């Protein structure tokens, strides 16, 4: 068994510092080439850095001068510092173990960096009442950054979940809605409670949607 | 550098079904080839390397071909799970690179969407904006056309729409339109609607509700 | 043995681009690394960068980093140094040298390109008559040839036959930006009322050649 | 009064694998440098504090010439002060070398339709390289905790690569035979002079 | 980084007699167990590209003669040139080349050392071919002379002049070792005519007092 698990991901302004880690399991690090990836929003796949088994480092064009491999043999974690940070460095990065320099066998979960002057807003949210299957969600408006999880009833109801996508309003923030399917029969004897988080603004929110 | 080209940039085909998809390079690389599988919001799994050998877990369905600058992945007895988006990268020279990817989704008989609509909530209502939600659940194919009509006038230009991913279950699509209103100009009008014409529908089907 | 051959002189306004050039020929030009070396009006050497023609495998001096760009085409074994926009600064004379080998000494050299930058424009050299005046057998005449640009005018006294005693002076740069110059005979003062001595003046660059008769 | 064997390095028939290159001592001859420079058929004549134009007029203790095959793109790295799989864990030239590299493309005699995969490097190694070291052991390489028992599998990995040498490849993969000069000073009775 | 000083900035020797160049250097040379100094001598002639003499900083290069030679170690390097010749009058340039960035010296300037002759003295007043073009320009000339080192003063009704005025030196000549030096007075033409004397005051070693060349305008 194999785990990669990114972290140190979140808003930065323009031309500042952020310091990436990758804790690994299953492997010694300090015995494996290793290296980051990243992937724009909606875009394919970019390599980053490596680092080799016996130490040695590279990096893309486009990121050299900035970015600094490196690795922590007692602690098990791969660093990636980013320097002198873009626009255009918006990705999210993954950590991935190298085989020789050639190909990326095993991926960790990747940690999402956003580079912009805009700053951090908590969201709102807001029911969306259903009316006499029946259907009702919750509309989760006006955040920055990303991401936004929502969850139902705690964890309890997972069937019929749908969590669209979020969508960047011309304002430069996103906006999100989740729905669910849910009989007629159980309208307000049922509760059903939208449990909203947003990490970067620590925003935490449970909304009761009832029939009107 | 070197550059991967793939082709189809998207294909769509049902369950039980092979797969062929395609990758050109700049130059040759003499089989210094992979291929990775990215399903929706998960990490590149590798399913070949070496442009003919299948990685450990990977199903015998998959397969690579090719060498030089032509290259092949065929998947054999599809699956609704095997909806993604495949990449290959070439290790031949340095920097590595990778295409721009190939979209593959799972095909299946055609099914009617099921249209809610969302008035504004009131709590949203006293802040000064106005957001009316219409829902289009569980439906395929994706194409789907959504219409917004205010006393049933065409209302453009202050909506935007979001559609999931593909179920992995029975492959359907979800897509919600939302329309956006300040609370002086979301009381100007009366009847707000909803209007849908999809593949599955016989007609254009219309929910709406009265301020 | 290596020879250098470097491109003809360059004469810019502040804010072109130039590209020259510096081809090398003869055995063993394999093992040789392609080095400039720039040198202001009457100032010393400085080493700019070399490149390696095979493989492009240049280093740059830091005084020098992200102001010239250092290149070669190892097909027609020809090196090469450019600026992206010349400033009035880069007046100077760039030699390129070879050596065996880096870390080496530099034992070819080529014959070396002027580059002249200025924002002056292209004119012809107005020549006056230094007139002789009255002896002790010893006289002195010569010819003033001012306002000119741009580098080189070549003075001759009567059509080349007169060199004894012909003292041409280096080129002063004025604050106009225009170069003046003077050329002196030493002749015997017993002549002046006899023989005739005429100065030439010929100034390629604004195709002027002017014959100029210098009497007392 | 005995030349040195320069040409059985140089125009040697085969040529060692960058792991297990090879090594000639060159000791106790006269060594007539001019008919490597002067030649045409190099494409890579890098030589580092020491001109070979002034080597046929110098008396060294020992001269050591190695050879070896690498890609075109890794001729770059057999320099000093370089980094990569061949300079950390094949070939490595320390950063005073004082030597020539000398390079030159042998697709015709080296790469055979279908590949020619007799040329190995090594691609795994825990740690670098020191100057003029030979690493010749085929040992699974272990990348995890667990030991391998001489069997490859998960974290067990074959330390060396084959080079797929195929003529129709481009220039950088095209196999290069490499010689790496090396003039030794030990201040011993100099014995590998120039002519007289 | 490393930084090479010359001494001196300029040398004066005799035909024939020894010619001594030192060249300090702010770090050690070395490159390698080669235990070899990487120091290198050139000489540049006037007009002429730069020439290697030595390299190692005694090894002289093929066709370099006999009476160069180098000497020293460490950070202290010599240039000799034993039997002084007119041909060798040339800038002479130490350079490291240990590591890059290569690094020169200054220069140092090698000129014949002759007796001290006394420079003749010439005085040329503007044409009236120049003063129709509305410029006045004034010549005195120094022809013939050893060292170089001369005080040329205009002086305009026994009025000293002060930056408008400009100095050309010729080359040592290969074989009377002498300089001629040029001075020219530019001034306007209404500067010009509001004044009657012009003089060029010359001061040199081979002079016994300064030397005075004048004339009145349109007299
Ligand atoms: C490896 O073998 C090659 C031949 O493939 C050797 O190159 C040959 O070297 C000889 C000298 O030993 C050259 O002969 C000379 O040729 C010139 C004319 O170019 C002539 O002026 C001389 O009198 C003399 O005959 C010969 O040209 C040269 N051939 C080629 C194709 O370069 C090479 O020397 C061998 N390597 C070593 C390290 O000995």
């Amino acid at each position: 068994q194999v785990q990669l698990v990114e972290s140190g991901g979140g808003l930065i302004q323009p031309g500042g510092s952020l310091r990436l880690s990758c804790a690994a399991s299953g492997f010694t690090v300090s015995s494996n080439y290793m290296s980051w990836v990243r992937q724009a929003p909606g875009k394919g796949l970019e390599w980053v850095s490596v680092i080799y088994s016996g130490g040695s480092t590279f990096y893309a064009d486009s990121v050299k001068g900035r970015f600094t491999i490196s690795r922590d043999n007692s602690k098990s974690t791969l660093y990636l510092q980013m320097n002198s940070l873009r626009v255009e460095d918006t990705a999210v990065y993954y950590c991935a173990r190298d085989f020789g320099d050639f190909y990326f066998d095993y991926w960790g979960q990747g940690t999402l960096v956003t580079v912009s002057s805009a700053s951090t807003k908590g969201p709102s949210v807001f029911p969306l009442a259903p009316s006499s299957t029946a259907a009702l969600g919750c509309l989760v408006k006006d955040y920055f950054p990303e991401p936004v999880t929502v969850s139902w009833n705690s964890g309890a109801l997972t069937s019929g979940v749908h969590t669209f996508p979020a969508v960047l309003q011309s304002s430069g923030l996103y906006s999100l809605s989740s729905v669910v399917t849910v009989p007629s029969s159980s309208l307000g004897t049922q509760t059903y409670i939208c449990n909203v988080n947003h990490k970067p603004s620590n925003t935490k929110v449970d909304k009761k949607v009832e029939p009107k | 550098e070197i550059v991967l080209t793939q082709s189809p940039g998207t294909l769509s085909l049902s369950p039980g079904e092979r797969a062929t998809l395609s990758c050109r390079a700049s130059q040759s690389v003499s089989s210094y080839l992979a291929w990775y599988q990215q399903k929706p919001g998960q990490a590149p799994r590798l399913l070949i390397y070496g442009a003919s050998s299948r990685a450990t877990g990977i199903p015998d369905r998959f397969s690579g071909s090719g060498s030089g600058t032509d290259f092949t992945l065929t998947i054999s007895r599809l699956e609704p799970e095997d909806f993604a988006v495949y990449y290959c990268q070439q290790y031949g020279s340095s920097p590595r690179t990778f295409g721009q990817g190939t979209k593959l989704e799972i095909k299946r008989t055609v099914a009617a969407p099921s249209v809610f609509i969302f008035p504004p909530s009131d709590e949203q209502l006293k802040s000064g904006t106005a957001s009316v939600v219409c829902l289009l659940n569980n439906f395929y194919p994706r194409e789907a056309k959504v219409q917004w009509k205010v006393d049933n006038a065409l209302q453009s230009g202050n909506s935007q729409e979001s559609v999931t991913e593909q179920d992995s279950k029975d492959s359907t699509y979800s897509l919600s339109s939302t329309l956006t209103l300040s609370k002086a100009d979301y009381e100007k009008h009366k009847v707000y609607a909803c209007e849908v014409t999809h593949q599955g529908l016989s007609s254009p089907v219309t929910k709406s509700f009265n301020r | 043995e290596v020879q250098l051959v470097q491109s003809g002189a360059e004469v810019k306004k502040p804010g072109e681009s130039l590209k020259i050039s510096c081809k090398g020929s003869g055995y063993s030009f394999i093992t040789y690394w392609i080095g400039w070396v720039r040198q202001m009006p009457g100032k010393g050497l400085e080493w700019m960068g070399i490149i390696y023609p095979g493989d492009s495998d240049t280093r740059y001096s830091p005084s020098f980093q992200g102001q010239v760009t250092i290149s070669a085409d190892k097909s027609i074994n020809t090196a090469y140094l450019q600026w992206s926009s010349l400033k009035a600064s880069d007046t100077a004379m760039y030699y390129c040298a070879g050596s065996s080998g880096i870390s080496t000494p530099m034992d070819v050299w080529g014959r070396g390109t002027t580059v002249t930058v200025s924002s002056a424009s292209t004119k012809g050299p107005s020549v006056f008559p230094l007139a002789p005046s009255s002896s002790g057998g010893t006289a002195a005449l010569g010819c003033l040839v001012k306002d000119y640009f741009p580098e080189p005018v070549t003075v001759s006294w009567n059509s080349g036959a007169l060199t004894s005693g012909v003292h041409t002076f280096p080129a002063v740069l004025q604050s106009s930006g225009l170069y003046s110059l003077s050329s002196v005979v030493t002749v015997p003062s017993s002549s002046l009322g006899t023989q005739t001595y005429i100065c030439n003046v010929n100034h390629k660059p604004s195709n002027t050649k002017v014959d100029k008769k210098v009497e007392p | 009064t005995n030349l040195c064997p320069f040409g059985e390095v140089f125009n040697a028939t085969r040529f060692a694998s960058v792991y297990a290159w090879n090594r000639k001592r060159i000791s106790n001859c006269v060594a007539d440098y001019s008919v490597l420079y002067n030649s045409a058929s190099f494409s890579t004549f890098k030589c580092y504090g020491v001109s070979p134009t002034k080597l046929n007029d110098l008396c060294f203790t020992n001269v050591y010439a190695d050879s070896f095959v690498i890609r075109g793109d890794e001729v770059r790295q057999i320099a000093p002060g370089q980094t990569g799989k061949i300079a950390d864990y094949n070939y490595k030239l320390p950063d005073d070398f004082t030597g020539c590299v000398i390079a030159w493309n042998s697709n015709n005699l080296d790469s055979k339709v279908g590949g020619n995969y007799n040329y190995l490097y090594r691609l795994f190694r825990k740690s670098n390289l020191k100057p003029f070291e030979r690493d010749i052991s085929t040992e699974i390489y272990q990348a995890g905790s667990t030991p391998c028992n001489g069997v490859e599998g998960f974290n067990c990995y074959f330390p060396l690569q084959s080079y797929g040498f195929q003529p129709t490849n481009g220039v950088g993969y095209q196999p290069y035979r490499v010689v790496v000069l090396s003039f030794e000073l030990l201040h011993a009775p100099a014995t590998v002079c120039g002519p007289k």
